[PDB]
RNA sequence: UAAUAGCUUCUUAGGAGAAUGACGUAGCAUGCUACGC
RNA sequence: GCGUAGCAUGCUACGUCAUUCUCCUAAGAAGCUA
């Protein structure tokens, strides 16, 4: 299960972004929604992984939103 | 069942069992049958209120558990979702996702959405020469498991800095962090 | 008096297989109250009738699906099953057909209402439902037409529209046939009198209306749920052009709905032992239950797994809080155990095993939060397949 | 309503009713606490009183869980079972509660009245959760001590500018100053309702108080006052975030030729960048709060929040930042009431500015890249937990010195508190040592520093100035008028007034005295800016007149006197009382 | 139950029965007192049934009364809210223009769709892209509904202010479309 | 912000009915015994 | 043979309680469909 692991990770990622009030910036939320919906409607795993990279770059670009070091040290 | 009314009913039942083991005749036998019935009825009323009380106990237990768990789960919704997201990210073990996450830990985060179209623009902040040495080889920039052509390096003063000025000796006087704009190759 | 009414447009937050947004129409209480008081007697009378064309109020449990499918196959001669699709059904429906449905529903008021009362009720229906003011994001727009999906009589008026389109397709199929090629002398005279009653008669001929209704019931048996329809038509008549086909529905929807009905969404089933291909999003399979063969509806396993995996609330993710949530899903997913594909049959067992795990960890957490187990626990019957097998048995 | 046990962080649903803060306690820990101390009330989701028609039993070993509620010994349903038994107290999560051995320090923390001195040295060397609980209950006790202050009333009003006061007979009288407020009553028949928020201050002549009010209601003689109460909020964050030593600077960036004045502290700036939190300890006037601004000039892009426990110290820091930092990107955050007059020269009350200065109590929840706490001596563990909770940060810097005066600690009245128990930061400074240490006085002249390197610091400080011979030590008896419950020394003020017209260059020297009463009443007779010793800390002035009001253990405190004298910049005249204190310093003749 | 004297009759009958049993009364008197106790307890439980019905119907009546009072004190609130909304909407009306267009009506009746279009003093234009903006309301003044409007404000989809110099062909990608322009009737 | 309608599962409460058992009272039928005629 | 009284057995009516079942309504949680 790798195609279906990507489609659920994108759901969780967009839930995190919505919790981080990315929804307030309409231009960014439109791109996040487009990437999420195109990951869900995907047949190829490489396209889904590229769109997952693009969608995770939204989370990684906001410095003050999440603590990457603390989150990645719990693993 | 370790209750008083059951003690009364049980001793009446034992007395009737002994009597019917004897069971000669007849009025004592019928009176003991009636005594057994009248004790059993009170024991049964006590058992019925016992069961009503324990049913309400189970109602209270279930309701309180539902309330406590619901409020606990609704309280911790951000941190739980973020931990779940990073657990799922680690489980995928994609090389591009791991690369961008490891760079984000060092502080080499992007400034915009990483683009998918060829010859598209990526702006990424590099906070020290360590993150520059691994990622940038010559004019090439390795990021997100992809190769990019470095176009424009600026500082926090927005001053253009040539790729020749990034070195072990001149950069310790520069205005770090650099911001590198590159194009997807 | 005519009361205009504003209807809100509400985005729908639900699980779906396509990424297009779905919107419902929240109609005002001033319209819903009066429409209930006007239509609810007939609407409850439709929902309480078993064995009719409009299957509303008929459950699919306890043999209700088998009964529906046996009523569709009502002594047709060369049965083929057929199902079509209405593209943009609620938004491309003409105002004339919505007014037709509202007037058909209002034919029951021949004693309680006067003529003016019925006209003003129709006018209120049109002003509040058909061509209204729409609140969409803090702004009032004008709705050009088409049914709104939030009025009191939505599914029933939709059923009237569906039946009307099917009858129109049959009329066009019978009239567009040659007439010199029709071998059956009864159908040739039926076509002649159909043309007479259409374009040479202005008063209703109730005898011929009954005759054509009998013809349609005999050769074009229908099953309608508001936009889903299963037909058990005579294949020989439809091949000879005496009864509507898929192409007739395509033509009728082209010139009377302003849509193109592609034949990729319309199915035909030549074998009745497989049942309808899809009705109300349920496939049908013929199983041996007890000692006799019955028709059971099974859903898409993707739908049930998606309902289990994705929820619309954060507290539906706990599992132990929502065991009835999975009991209902296992009730819906039970007929998959009779599917010949084992991966389909494993969904029901997956749900049963998850119910058992949920109860195990619920009892563990409860015993942790206290030091005593619950005295009365009747949850053991939810991971036994008999509780779900009895859900599709005709005894109730 | 569940929670976490204080001393073991297990799951629980019990609380101690008798404790002021009502802390969560697991089953084992709650049994250990109640079976040994005098606390015998336990609150579950429902309280553990006896549910008879009328019965009042709270002791937990007397009770049983009978039927469906908690019942006493002779009210129980005939079916038991005991609550406080089997080494535990019956509550939720009963079979997951791991106890501890800290139910010997928690008994002392809960029981103690914070009167002795050992209570503080046990409230600051315990475990991390007890460090928070002890601070919480200490603040609660300090608040509930105000409930024992005598109810006031009005005698009459000859002058509407100066109220007449009358305390209730048989109760102590609270001190009259700005820190304490009052709210009234009119209980005659006829309105037992508040009549406004007032405040008091004594008058020089007779018995009078020149009051102040939030409204303009008059008091018909029955109207009176009671001191209100400040409820104390709970606290969660640790006193000190655990330290991590980075290999290299993360989250901060150096600068290009920071300045020619801050070029000496560069190594300490890099050390600050390397570590998670740093401590700077130095004698007063050596460059501690001028280190923080230099740090700001060294990390220009870093958003910085400056904080302190006092107002007159953060005001001096604000003035220094205005002198050095760009004034456009500053702020100043003030409380809603703003009891003291704060600093109004920047864009006041804008939290999202780059450099933001605020008191600890008025800190808003925000983030930063380095937070600079200043004068940690004034701060208790409550202030440290508050600043660690509200302000998230990447780097923490605590600057301050233990030899200055500590927090008030009004409840403490027996023994003396050593520096190493002022709070966790001072304990860290004295135990292992500061991370940065700079001893060289750059502010005060040679004479005053050469005397203060004999009082408090054991001959450590060299310094840099020349003794201008404007350091004066006066001999004056100074008769006592214990007026406002803080002493007033009228003849010493008379000495000052009679020799402040003989000093043409001393017309602007700030007046410093340990007692707020004389310090406030001096404003009429000499007109100089006035300042108490406790709030003078952290601020420098070009000239200081210090007056030892009365001989006590408060005014003859070496820490207080050392933090008083070392605010001078070129000269200081001080009049003394103790024959020893005047002799330990070496000043001019008079 | 205990208030009614049926409990008193049961208690005195039981006391007499116990006293006579302890006193060794004869079998006939014992049966007589047993029968009297039985009928006393019968009356006691029979009236306790009426007491059960009394308390049950009293609680039902009290709950019904509470519900009715709540639904009558929630009706006045919504009545006042509807009245305030209607009167504020009255006060919003452009009375002079509406009076003109309604006096021009022959029957006094006008279509609703022309009420804003001829009397509204403020126009909100929602524009999805730059070509539409250039077409409909380029410049600080434009024409719509046979009237002249002057741009008073422009905001984006984020409700942030946008200046008319920022709405360009090259700055279009940097704007959060759609743009909502608010203009006033000139 | 969250529409109309249908079906189903689960839980709680109230009423009514049915069945079984228990007790008490009243009425009727029968057997035995004591007294009077 | 009759009347009165007592005991035992049986049937009916009424009242109370215990258990099980059915239904009618109300309230709440949830699932699916159009
Ligand atoms: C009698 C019953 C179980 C039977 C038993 O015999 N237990 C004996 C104890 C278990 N052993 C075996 C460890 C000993 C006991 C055990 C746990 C008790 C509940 C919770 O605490 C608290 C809860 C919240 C409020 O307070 C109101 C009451 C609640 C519902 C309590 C009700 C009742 O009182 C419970 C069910
Ligand atoms: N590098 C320096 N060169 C010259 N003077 C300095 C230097 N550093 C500090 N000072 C002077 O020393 C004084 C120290 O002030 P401050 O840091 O507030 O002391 P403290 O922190 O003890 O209150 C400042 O007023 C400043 O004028
Ligand atoms: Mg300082
Ligand atoms: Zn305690
Ligand atoms: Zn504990
Ligand atoms: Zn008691």
């Amino acid at each position: 299960s790798k195609m279906s692991d990507v489609k659920c990770t994108s759901v969780v990622l967009l839930s995190v972004l919505q919790q981080l009030r990315v929804e307030s910036s309409s231009k960014l939320w439109a791109q996040c929604v487009q990437l999420h919906n195109d990951i869900l409607l995907a047949k190829d795993t490489t396209e889904a992984f590229e769109k997952m990279v693009s969608l995770l770059s939204v989370l990684l670009s906001m410095q003050g939103a999440v603590d990457i070091n603390k989150l990645c040290e719990e693993m | 069942s370790s209750l008083p009314s059951y003690a009364a009913f049980a001793t009446a039942q034992e007395a009737y069992e002994q009597a019917v083991a004897n069971g000669d005749s007849e009025v004592v036998l019928k009176k003991l049958k009636k005594s057994l019935n009248v004790a059993k009825s009170e024991f049964d009323r006590d058992a019925a209120m016992q069961r009503k009380l324990e049913k309400m106990a189970d109602q209270a237990m279930t309701q309180m558990y539902k309330q406590a768990r619901s409020e606990d789960k609704r309280a911790k919704v951000t941190s739980a979702m973020q931990t779940m997201l990073f657990t799922m990210l680690r489980k995928l073990d994609n090389d591009a996702l791991n690369n961008i996450i490891n760079n984000a830990r060092d502080g080499c985060v992007p400034l915009n959405i990483i683009p998918l179209t060829t010859a598209a623009k990526l702006m990424v902040v590099i906070p020290d020469y360590n993150t520059y040495k691994n990622t940038c080889d010559g004019t090439t920039f390795t990021y997100a498991s992809a190769l990019w052509e470095i176009q424009q390096v600026v500082d926090a003063d927005s001053k253009i800095v040539q790729l020749s000025e990034i070195s072990m000796d001149n950069s310790p006087n520069l205005a770090w962090p650099l911001i590198v704009t590159a194009l997807r190759a | 008096n005519v009361i205009p009414t504003i209807t809100q447009m509400n985005l729908k937050y639900a699980i779906s297989a396509k990424n297009r947004a779905r919107t419902v129409a929240g109609v005002s209480i001033c319209s819903t109250m009066t429409n209930r008081q006007f239509h609810q007697k007939l609407l409850k009378s439709i929902a309480a009738t078993r064995g009719a064309t409009v299957v509303i109020g008929t459950s699919k449990f306890y043999g209700g699906w088998h009964n529906m499918l046996k009523t569709v196959y009502s002594d047709v001669e060369n049965p083929h099953l057929m199902g079509w699709d209405y593209p943009k059904c609620d938004r491309a429906m003409p105002n004339m057909l919505r007014i037709m449905a509202s007037l058909v529903l209002a034919r029951k008021h021949t004693t309680c209402c006067s003529l003016s009362h019925r006209f003003y009720r129709l006018a209120n229906e049109c002003a509040q439902v058909l061509s209204e003011m729409v609140m969409c994001g803090g702004s009032l727009y004008v709705k050009p037409g088409g049914t709104s999906s939030g009025d009191a009589t939505t599914a029933y008026a939709n059923s009237v529209f569906n039946i009307c389109q099917a009858v129109t397709a049959n009329v066009n199929a019978l009239l567009s046939t040659d007439g010199n090629k029709i071998a059956d002398k009864y159908v040739r005279n039926l076509q002649h009198r159909l043309y007479e009653c259409l374009y040479r008669n202005r008063d209703v001929d109730t005898d011929f209306v009954n005759e054509f209704y009998a013809y349609l019931r005999k050769h074009f048996s229908m099953m309608i749920l508001s936009d889903d329809a299963v037909v058990c038509f005579n294949s020989t008549y439809a091949s000879q052009g005496l009864v509507a086909s898929i192409k007739n529905f395509k033509s009728v929807l082209y010139y009377q709905n302003n849509v193109f009905m592609s034949e990729a969404k319309c199915w035909t089933e030549t074998d009745l032992t497989k049942g309808p291909h899809e009705f109300c999003s349920q496939h049908t399979m013929l199983v041996k239950q007890g000692d006799d063969y019955v028709y059971l509806p099974y859903p898409d396993p993707s739908r049930i797994l998606g309902a289990g995996c994705f929820v619309d609330d954060i507290v539906k993710t706990d599992g132990t809080l929502m065991i009835e949530r999975f009991v209902s899903l296992a009730i819906d997913a039970y007929p998959l155990t009779k599917h010949p594909n084992q991966e389909y049959a494993d969904v029901f067992h997956l749900y049963l095993q998850y119910i058992r795990k949920l109860h195990d960890e619920l009892t563990g957490h409860m015993l942790d939060m206290y030091s005593v187990m619950l005295t009365n626990d009747n949850t053991s019957r939810y991971w036994e397949p008999e509780f779900y097998e009895a859900m599709y048995t005709p005894h109730t | 309503a569940v929670g976490a046990c204080v001393l073991c962080n297990s799951q629980t649903s019990l609380r101690c009713g008798a404790c002021i803060r009502r802390p969560f306690l697991c089953c084992k820990c709650c049994y250990d606490h109640v079976i040994s101390t005098s606390h015998k009330l336990v609150l579950s989701v429902n309280p553990y009183v006896c549910n008879a028609p009328g019965c009042d039993v709270t002791d937990v070993t007397q009770l049983y869980l009978g039927g469906m509620s908690y019942y006493c010994k002779s009210h129980k349903p005939p079916i038991s079972f005991p609550l406080c038994a089997n080494g535990q107290v019956f509550g939720l999560y009963k079979n997951t509660c791991v106890g501890s051995d800290n139910v010997t320090d928690f008994n002392a923390i809960a029981t103690c009245d914070w009167t002795n001195a050992g209570d503080y040295i046990l409230a600051n060397t315990c475990t991390e959760r007890l460090k928070l609980f002890a601070a919480e209950t200490l603040k609660a006790t300090e608040e509930t001590f105000k409930l024992s202050y005598g109810i006031a009333t009005v005698r009459e009003v000859l002058s509407d500018r100066e109220l007449h006061l009358s305390w209730e007979v048989g109760k102590p009288r609270p001190p009259l100053n700005r820190n304490y407020v009052f709210t009234g009553y009119r209980v005659t028949k006829n309105s037992k309702v508040q009549i406004g928020e007032y405040t008091f201050e004594k008058g020089d002549y007779g018995d009078a108080v020149v009051y102040r009010g939030t409204t303009t209601y008059k008091l018909n003689v029955g109207d009176y006052f009671v001191l209100t109460s400040h409820t104390v909020m709970p606290l969660s964050a640790p006193t000190l975030v655990p330290q991590e030593h980075y290999v290299r600077i993360t989250g901060l960036y150096p600068t290009l030729n920071i300045s020619d004045e801050f070029s000496s502290n560069v190594a300490n700036y890099q050390k600050v960048g390397m570590q998670k939190y740093s401590t700077l300890q130095g004698p007063p006037g050596t460059g501690k709060s001028h280190f923080a601004i230099g740090l700001a000039l060294y990390y220009p892009s870093a958003r910085i929040v400056y904080t302190a426990c006092s107002h007159a110290a953060v005001d001096a820091l604000c003035e220094k930042a205005l002198k050095y930092l760009p004034i456009d990107k500053c702020s100043r955050i003030i409380p809603a009431r703003a009891r003291v007059e704060c600093f109004d020269k920047f864009k006041v009350n804008s939290t999202l500015e780059q450099y933001v200065f605020c008191t600890v109590n008025a800190l808003p929840e925000t983030t930063a890249d380095i937070v600079v706490f200043d004068e940690i001596s004034m701060a208790t563990n409550y202030d440290l937990s508050v600043v660690n909770a509200r302000l998230r940060a990447k780097h923490y810097v605590y600057i301050g010195d233990p030899a200055q005066l500590p927090a008030p600690r009004t409840l403490l009245t027996k023994g003396t508190l050593e520096p190493e128990y002022f709070n966790s930061v001072c304990r860290l400074m004295k135990t292992i040592g500061p991370d940065m240490f700079l001893g060289t006085c750059r502010r005060c002249p040679a004479e005053i520093v050469d005397t203060v390197s004999a009082l408090v610091y054991d001959n450590k400080l060299k310094a840099h100035k020349d003794k201008s011979a404007q350091c004066f030590k006066m001999f004056y008896k100074g008769v006592i008028t214990h007026d406002v419950s803080s002493a007033i020394n009228r003849p010493q003020i008379g000495v000052v007034r009679e020799f402040l017209t003989r000093n043409p260059a001393w017309r602007k020297a700030v007046f410093i005295s340990p007692y707020n009463s004389q310090n406030a009443v001096a404003s009429k007779i000499l007109g100089l800016p006035t300042q108490t010793v406790d709030s003078s800390q952290g601020s420098e002035y070009d000239y200081v007149i210090f007056t030892q009001t009365t001989e006590t253990a408060h005014s003859c405190n070496v820490n207080r006197f050392n933090v008083a004298i070392t605010r001078a910049k070129v000269g200081i005249l001080c009049i003394m009382s103790d024959r020893d204190l005047y002799d330990k310093l070496q000043f001019t003749s008079l």
